[PDB]
């Protein structure tokens, strides 16, 4: 798995692979790895797929009924608490999650990393998986605030790239989405493989 | 003593673009000895168009075949008797294998049927219920053997050679005859013989084909 | 331990400083994370260990003040009030189902008068705790792989009376050995003292 | 792996089963598993694959040599002997497990070597994963004085038994029958498993799949 | 698994008087990917080709040490070494180390130059041979390949026809193997001729 | 496993089982376990049939090489000293209760026990194998010592037939040798005309009452042998 | 650790047949031979289990009771015997769910209405219905047997057939099986309900020419 | 420790060694295995004297209400039950083999055993104890069925003493109880009138040869009894 | 893997770098430790692991490569035979007595016509090693902890075709986003390069 998100001007941007490894067999090149959760805010998959695709569906539960409660969507900060307090309740029955979860509230875009101990990070940018440690080498090197929104999805899509050409447990396809003010936009998806033919024609 | 037992073989489905095929073969297993070559115990059907496959332990898919077979029952009750779709079962398992999370079925499940617009689609899951919808499938003891030769003949990926036609729903019964065969040949748990079920809107066909009993 | 913390407490003020390092296994993701919480006016913890126990705990003892406060009509908790619920919250835990948090604080205040009626202790508090919920006052103390670097060096350079400016001197000294000598790059230290007028956040030392 | 072997009134049949796995995977449909170790000397193997090779090309290599000292036909005791040293040696670390069967001047001779280098002789054995469904239909079947071809049905009627019941084993039935005067090695005896579908001829017509480079060279 | 760490898969079958023997290309370190250009394939002579998998280190010290036999063998004897010949060689090499094993797998490729027989063989770590005779192989991939060799296999297919069935499963079942893949190299091995190709293969 | 041996005026009888087992199953139901070392010396084989036989073979290698050097026969001393040394060099890679028996003319019919530690004990009789246990008592109620050639052949053939009939390790048939001055007489009892079995044994006739029939009463009956 | 041997059966036309042999063990040791290990469960059918006794009789006589007394206290049919095979089954699962198996693995035969039912159950829980079921050893030596007579005899075994090569079986689990002894009881299921038979013993075969004492000795 | 129960006509004896041993210790040299149920109903324990106690005194108060409540005596089937209930639900935390026999007039006599995993079985006899695998042999060849009261009790010390000349683990007293119609009639036979021990049988009163003298011969004198 | 090497070539240099950190457990000796060790004058091994295996295998190499050149009246090997040399030495030292050295090298070398007659591989040579002596050519690879970040920003930038300007401010990146990331104070880099000319250091880069 690979997956990245970060803030720039115009937003965020989250991007993944799509592999599922059972160890060394390959169990799906075709896995959705951004759980839309509301329509403001994204989750990302990493670690345990049941485990992330479960909490992340009561995340989605339990803001949506904080809307229907209150009258108002939650926050990013709130949504992401919400989820860091389950995983830390349950941070002695290893569940295996890294998440994301990206959206825009009133305060603006907002991006959490929550892990299965109930971490709860607030940065600009994060990449999660096994692939991580090559997502970042791609990523940390042209990241700016005041990317475009095309710069910063070809870097984010080109960092997945990178993880997945090198990283055995990632692959399949990459897939970009933009969180902007109305919400967020799922930009792109590609076969890491044209990307290998586009980035590197030869 | 180990309350989980693998009872082997191995189910697949292909989805068509009016029907969804699902199999699955009859040997049962033991340790080291064969319990029946008639077991049809690992496909299970939910609902007309919804059905389930398993694999792993035959006592836990029977008993998750029991929980979901009530889990629809209450469904239809509660919603004036109306069965749930594909889509709402295949859920609904995934959140009950997530249940069980901590003393987990040793299931790796299916669920097949149709969708709405009334194509074909298949559910796999893990054992706590990670899935997703996928056109094909396989889990078992030759799931590593039948999954990339399914990936060849129906995505083609690596072939110049233009994708031919959509696969009808007799090509797609050879093709899955094809490749339980080879792998009853090479998969030492898989034999015996194949249930065919091709779900489609107007019924669902059985089919029996036999493998190499050794 | 990857993230270094110290403490000293002069005539005046107790500083407080503690390493941004944010890490996964061996991936820095930030060297920003403020891990000294303010609790109250007059009181910062500094807090080290894995996010989950660090912000949990330090947000319950913050919440647990705060209530406190309001069910008191607006007075400030004493500092060593404060650890002991500290203390005894660390303490129970180890001793829970869930287990010790596993973090290790230094808790700094500054006592002042709450009344005319209070002939309390006034002035800067130091304390020492760790995971299990011991506590103890100290004039500095330490936490994480330089803590011994830095304990050292405190034993030999930190006086009772030092002026608020030879205290920033010296806690750059301290910041200074940890990078000096921890492979782990503690690269930017925030730092926070307490004084008779709050927590002033001092961006002098780093 | 199912290996078998009985002795009749004339001399000894063996029987094998012909797959050989690797995991839970069959490897090879159709390996011969009743190897030759004299004129007059056959032996099967069962247990781990390399060993048995191993063993049986040794000791028979050494048999050829001390037919040449001695002149005369290799006796099955001497055989039996040698392997029997050999893996009492090794502790069962080479994990043979050998049928061993010939027949000498002093008649039929048919033993068991474990891995630990313990023989039995007897009438009828059987070793391998499918050494107990065999061993039952010979003890349900066998009988003494039994004609060459009473012995090769029971032979592959046992070694069926194997193949339909243990996993490990399967194919076919090999035999080899051994008299004092010759050895007929008798490869699918019994063919009980054809393939039941016709292989279906997946069309792959050249330039299907994707070519980046190309290096041809004559010879 | 020390056998899974470096990497790598390998395949051969026969047709009539020809075979193929594939490759994939990568060498990792478990899920590290080092390197897309190493094909596993060493060429002995014009009639035999062999392929290892297994822990690289291995792979390169035994093939050196294949190397040392088959030329020593080619000077003493002043012949080619054929395929059984080789296929037993090296299975006496293995076995050797039984009790303290090279991690590697051969897969042999070979055809007698004259009859055109053709003899495959594959051997586990300590050298038990498994000389089927439509197709052999081992590695990372190995379950899948034996899938598809299966399904696509047939007898006397033609240098082409055997070339395509080859590829196809190497790269189908690579395409299921995290430590294998970045395409693949082929030797198709005929009497009069042999043929390199390089396919194209996905990049993750 | 059941092995014993027992002294009568001017021999011995060595007696055995047949049963060689992996646990559960068994792999020969007709093992011989009285293994000969030179004419009138024998063992019996206990423990793991890998290590007795090749002790055995050993021993009896070295026996035949020592009687054709010193020109006169052999002595059951020497035979047990020298199982007694390899058993106790290999004590710990082996596991191997043996007794040997035999006759020879200096010192008439000797037994000795070696069990798995390597000591040697010179006896009357010595029982070894998993089935021994069974057969102690048997011993110090039944066997009186004085016994006639026959009488003991008759005696070890039934202690054997007490011992397998309660080992599940020791089954099948009974083979016994004597020992003495004349020829060594081998006899090997089938199963089926064992001097005792359980399954033949009047006071086992009756079957256990615990599928007692459902009832009006606490008056015990019977097994409930039909539906009706 | 009272344990109880290979249970043993075979469908034929009319009925089903269940062998086992009358012997406890206790490990090695066999402790008691006159146990009449087979059960009747109601009236149409019967139990017999491999491994744990008291496993075996404590789940046997919940299943007779659950039996007597739905049929006593409601006006009702007694309960077929897939019926009561579900219930042990789902009792033994029960007890696999809660870490406390019931560890036997256990025959079930049953008739009712010339309709007949043979059932294995295991300790976790599997079950399989077939033409005949063995445990224990039984199901390593004497299924491929009893197996190799439904496929000569594709209609259906008569009786005596099935008795023959039930009692063939015996025979060589007695020959093969450590714990077992020669003395067996077989229930037959048929339209009449089930009646066990009283113990016989088969005869067994020692004297073959290769089991002499010459030919089986290590030295000669 | 070796316990026993026989039926007779009309009732049943119980037999026990008195010994409780801690490994290789004896802590006590005359322990009572025979536990009181009821007026005629007993037990004989064996494993953890701890977990046996707790549960005869268990069962030996349930089944003293239950007489009081049902106003009759109670049947040994029914103490029999109870301990296996308790033996079962309790089978993974304690060591515990039981036997309950005693004398009900509906059933006369009976005996249960009641072994480690809370089997209960309805014997003739039973035996239970480390001691009983020494037993198994004698009754098969020495105890008919069918004897008088006094043959039986006899019969049972014998049975006692011959297992515990053998079983390390048992020994001293011989402690029985008859338990049938008339009154029951406890005994104790002291080591010392043993009707069995080997440090009396005169087979064993030869010392076995293993400390010759030095000699020039191989011919086996006795054994050295002084250093002249 | 606290140790982080990294190199690369390009057309007409081979350019190789290595963290100078020394540790103990957490204590930081230095950033000052030169793993890089040239063996020949076009020829060098940035070796990583721990000082004993590391010293005591350059110091071999170095020794029989030296050795082998007396023997041999002044000629230089070429690159592949020292990188088979040095595999060779690592592959037998996994099945010794021994052990394997716990080491990690890229070998770089750049290989010039050794007399009149060779028509041997001109340029420069790169090699991944690791301790149980895999042995690849390849034109970039990484060692440590930033091995991975490196190693894909490389994928990203590195052409075959760099200038050696280009390739010290690639380099720079590679140091730099190793800094950025690794926990692990990797603070200074040494830095060599060779070409047709030799090994130059490099200190233009850190
Ligand atoms: O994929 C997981 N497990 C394997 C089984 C699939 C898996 C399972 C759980 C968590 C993770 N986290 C990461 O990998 C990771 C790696 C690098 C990184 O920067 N971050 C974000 C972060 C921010 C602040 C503090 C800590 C982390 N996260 C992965």
């Amino acid at each position: 798995t690979t997956t990245l998100a970060f803030r720039f001007n115009g937003g965020i941007i989250v991007a993944v692979d799509s592999r599922a490894s059972t160890g060394q067999y390959i169990a799906s090149q075709t896995v959705m790895k951004v759980l839309e959760i509301n329509d403001y805010l994204l989750g990302t998959l990493a670690g345990g797929a049941a485990d992330c695709q479960y909490w992340e569906r009561v995340l989605g539960m339990e803001c949506r009924l904080w809307e229907l409660r209150n009258g108002s969507r939650i926050t990013v900060a709130a949504a992401s608490k919400i989820l860091a307090n389950i995983t830390y309740a349950y941070r002695n029955h290893g569940l295996s999650m890294g998440t994301m979860v990206a959206g825009w509230d009133q305060f603006g875009p907002s991006l959490y990393y929550v892990d299965d101990k109930g971490s709860r990070v607030k940065q600009d940018l994060f990449s999660v998986g096994s692939g991580s440690i090559y997502a970042y080498g791609v990523l940390d090197t042209g990241y700016r605030k005041d990317l475009s929104v095309e710069d910063a999805c070809d870097l984010a899509r080109r960092s997945i790239f990178h993880a997945t050409y090198r990283d055995g447990a990632s692959g399949g396809i990459v897939t970009v989405y933009h969180v902007h003010e109305k919400g967020w936009t799922k930009i792109s998806r590609d076969d890491q493989t044209k990307l290998y033919h586009r980035y590197f024609p030869s | 003593w180990s309350p989980y037992q693998d009872n082997g073989g191995t189910t697949a489905a292909i989805a068509g673009k009016d029907f969804v095929i699902l199999a699955g073969d009859t040997r049962l297993n033991g340790d080291f000895c064969l319990h029946s070559r008639h077991d049809q115990s690992k496909i299970f059907q939910l609902t007309p168009y919804t059905y389930m496959a398993s694999n792993g332990m035959q006592a836990d898919r029977l008993q998750l075949q029991q929980m979901l077979k009530y889990r629809v029952k209450w469904y239809k009750y509660n919603n004036g008797g109306k069965v749930p779709s594909t889509k709402a079962i295949a859920q609904l398992m995934s959140t009950m294998l997530y249940h069980r999370r901590f003393f987990p079925y040793y299931t790796f499940n299916m669920v097949v049927g149709l969708d709405e617009e009334g194509h074909g689609v298949c559910y796999s899951y893990d054992a706590v219920g990670s899935t997703e919808p996928f056109l094909y499938g396989t889990r078992g003891s030759a799931a590593s053997f039948v999954e990339p030769l399914l990936d060849c003949l129906i995505n083609r990926q690596h072939m110049t050679s233009q994708a031919p036609p959509e696969m009808t729903k007799e090509e797609t019964l050879a093709m899955l005859k094809n490749a339980f065969t080879g792998a009853a040949e090479r998969d030492i748990y898989t034999g015996d013989s194949v249930s065919f079920f091709i779900i489609t809107k107007d019924g669902v066909q059985q089919e029996s084909f036999e493998l190499r009993k050794d | 331990m990857a993230e270094t913390a110290i403490a000293f407490r002069c005539k005046d003020y107790v500083m407080v400083a503690a390493a941004g390092l944010n890490a996964f296994y061996y991936i820095k993701i930030t060297d920003a994370e403020d891990k000294i919480t303010q609790l109250d006016t007059h009181q910062l913890v500094a807090c080290t260990g894995e996010n989950g126990p660090r912000v949990n705990f330090t947000e319950y003892i913050k919440c647990n003040l705060a209530l406190n406060r309001m069910r008191q009509h607006g007075r400030h908790s004493s500092c060593e009030s404060t650890a002991n619920f500290m203390r005894n919250c660390l303490a129970s835990a180890i001793r829970s189902r869930e287990g010790a948090y596993q973090v290790n604080c230094l808790f700094a205040g500054y006592d002042t008068p709450v009344s005319e009626d209070d002939d309390g202790v006034v002035g800067p508090q130091l304390f020492y705790m760790d995971y299990l919920g011991t506590l103890q006052a100290v004039p500095y103390g330490c936490h994480g792989y330089g803590a011994c670097f830095v304990t050292a060096l405190l034993d030999r350079l930190w006086r009772p009376d030092l002026s608020q400016q030879e205290g920033l001197e010296l806690m750059q000294k301290c910041c200074d050995e940890v990078k000096r000598r921890v492979i782990i790059s503690n690269s930017y230290f925030f730092v926070k003292a307490v004084t008779k007028n709050g927590v002033e956040v001092i961006t002098a030392v780093h | 792996t199912t290996i078998v072997g009985v002795v009749y009134r004339d001399g000894v049949v063996l029987g094998a089963d012909t797959r050989a796995t690797e995991g839970s995977i069959v490897a090879d449909k159709r390996c011969r598993k009743i190897h030759y170790m004299a004129p007059n000397i056959m032996c099967c193997g069962a247990g781990t694959s390399a060993d048995t090779e191993a063993v049986t090309n040794m000791v028979s290599s050494h048999l050829a040599l001390h037919r040449l000292e001695t002149g005369k036909q290799s006796r099955v005791l001497e055989a039996l002997t040698l392997l029997k040293r050999h893996l009492y040696r090794y502790q069962g670390h080479v994990s043979a497990a050998l049928v061993l069967g010939g027949v000498d001047v002093e008649g039929p001779f048919l033993a068991t070597i474990a891995p630990h280098g313990s023989t039995d002789r007897l009438p009828f054995v059987t070793m391998g994963s499918g050494s107990i469904a065999a061993m039952a239909q010979l003890e349900a079947a066998y009988k003494d004085n039994m004609t060459c071809e009473e012995a090769k049905e029971l032979v592959a009627s046992a070694i069926r038994k194997g193949i339909f019941n243990d996993p490990y084993s399967g194919t076919q039935v090999d035999v080899c029958v051994i008299t004092k005067d010759k050895t007929e090695l008798t490869i699918g005896y019994d063919k009980p498993n054809e393939r039941m579908y016709p292989r279906q001829e997946v069309l792959l017509p050249p330039g299907t799949t994707p070519v980046l480079k190309e290096e041809i060279r004559q010879l | 698994s020390i056998m899974a760490y470096s990497g790598g898969s390998v395949m051969a079958m026969a047709g009539k008087e020809c075979f193929v023997i594939i490759s994939d290309n990568r060498l990792g370190e478990q899920l590290k990917t080092i390197s897309t250009e190493v094909p596993k394939l060493h060429v002995v002579n014009d009639s035999i080709v062999y392929g290892l998998t297994g822990l690289r280190t291995d792979q390169q010290t035994f093939a050196n040490k294949v190397q040392f036999r088959t030329e020593m063998y080619k000077l003493r004897e002043e012949r080619d070494i054929t395929g059984k010949a080789f296929a037993a060689m090296i299975t006496s090499m293995l076995y050797e180390a039984r009790f303290g094993p090279w991690f590697v797998e051969p897969v042999i490729g070979s055809i007698d130059k004259s009859t055109g027989e053709v003899y495959l063989c594959a051997t586990d770590l300590i050298g038990a041979p498994c000389e089927p005779e439509d197709y052999v192989c081992a590695g990372t991939a190995a379950e899948s390949l034996h899938g598809m060799c299966e399904a696509l296999w047939r007898p006397g297919m033609s240098p082409e026809e055997l070339f395509e069935i080859a590829a196809q499963a190497m790269l189908s079942a690579c395409d299921r193997d995290s430590l294998s893949g970045y395409g693949a190299v082929a030797m198709i091995v005929t009497k009069d001729k042999v043929t390199t190709r390089l396919i194209k293969g996905r990049k993750d | 496993t059941t092995i014993l041996a027992v002294s009568y005026n001017g021999g011995v009888v060595l007696a055995a089982d047949s049963r060689t087992s992996s646990g559960t199953y068994v792999v020969n139901r007709a093992s011989n376990k009285l293994t000969k070392l030179t004419k009138k010396i024998y063992c019996c084989r206990s423990g793991s049939a890998a290590d007795t036989q090749a002790l055995a073979e050993r021993v009896s290698n070295y026996l035949g090489s020592y009687q054709t050097d010193i020109g006169a026969g052999v002595n059951v001393a020497t035979a047990a000293n020298l199982f007694q040394k390899m058993c106790y060099m290999n004590r710990w890679n082996i596991s191997a209760g043996i007794i040997v028996a035999g006759y020879d003319p200096i010192n008439g019919g000797s037994v000795y026990s070696i069990p798995s530690g390597g000591s040697c004990v010179k006896l009357d009789y010595a029982l070894g194998g998993s089935g021994s246990i069974f057969l102690y008592s048997f011993f110090d109620a039944n066997y009186k010592p004085g016994m006639s050639k026959s009488e003991c052949v008759a005696f070890c053939q039934r202690a054997v037939a007490h011992a397998y009939s309660r080992d599940g390790s020791s089954g099948g048939l009974i083979r016994t040798i004597t020992l003495d001055a004349d020829e060594p007489e081998d006899q090997t009892i089938p199963w089926n005309r064992s001097p005792y079995c359980m399954e033949k044994d009047p006071k086992y006739v009756t079957q256990a009452t615990q599928n007692q029939p459902f009832s009006s009463s606490a008056k015990i009956t019977g097994n409930r042998m039909s539906s009706t | 650790m009272a344990s109880g041997g290979s249970v043993i059966a075979i469908k034929y036309k009319g009925g089903v047949l269940m062998a086992a042999d009358t012997l406890l063990s206790y490990g090695s040791l066999a402790k008691w031979p006159n146990i009449p290990r087979i059960r009747l469960l109601g009236s149409h059918s019967a139990v017999c289990a491999t491994g744990s006794y008291a496993d075996f009789q404590m789940m046997a006589k919940q299943v007779e009771d659950n039996i007597e007394r739905q049929k006593m206290y409601h006006n009702v049919d007694e309960l077929s015997p897939s019926e009561v095979f579900s219930y042990l089954h789902r009792s033994i699962y029960q007890k696999r769910c809660d870490f406390d198996p019931c560890l036997c693995q256990m025959v079930f035969i049953g008739v009712r209405d010339g309709e007949t039912f043979l059932a294995g159950v295991d300790d976790v829980g599997t079950r399989w219905e077939d033409d005949c079921i063995a445990t224990g050893y039984g199901a390593y030596i004497a299924l491929p047997l009893l197996r190799q007579a439904l496929e000569k005899n594709p209609d259906g075994l008569s009786r005596g057939e099935a008795m023959r090569i039930l009692t063939d079986c015996l025979r060589v689990l007695f020959y093969r099986e450590c714990r077992a002894i020669n003395k067996f009881q077989v229930a037959d299921a048929a339209s009449d309900g089930v009646r066990i038979s009283e113990p016989f013993d088969v005869e067994t075969h020692w004297e073959y020419e290769g089991y002499c004492f010459e030919k089986t000795a290590i030295i000669r």
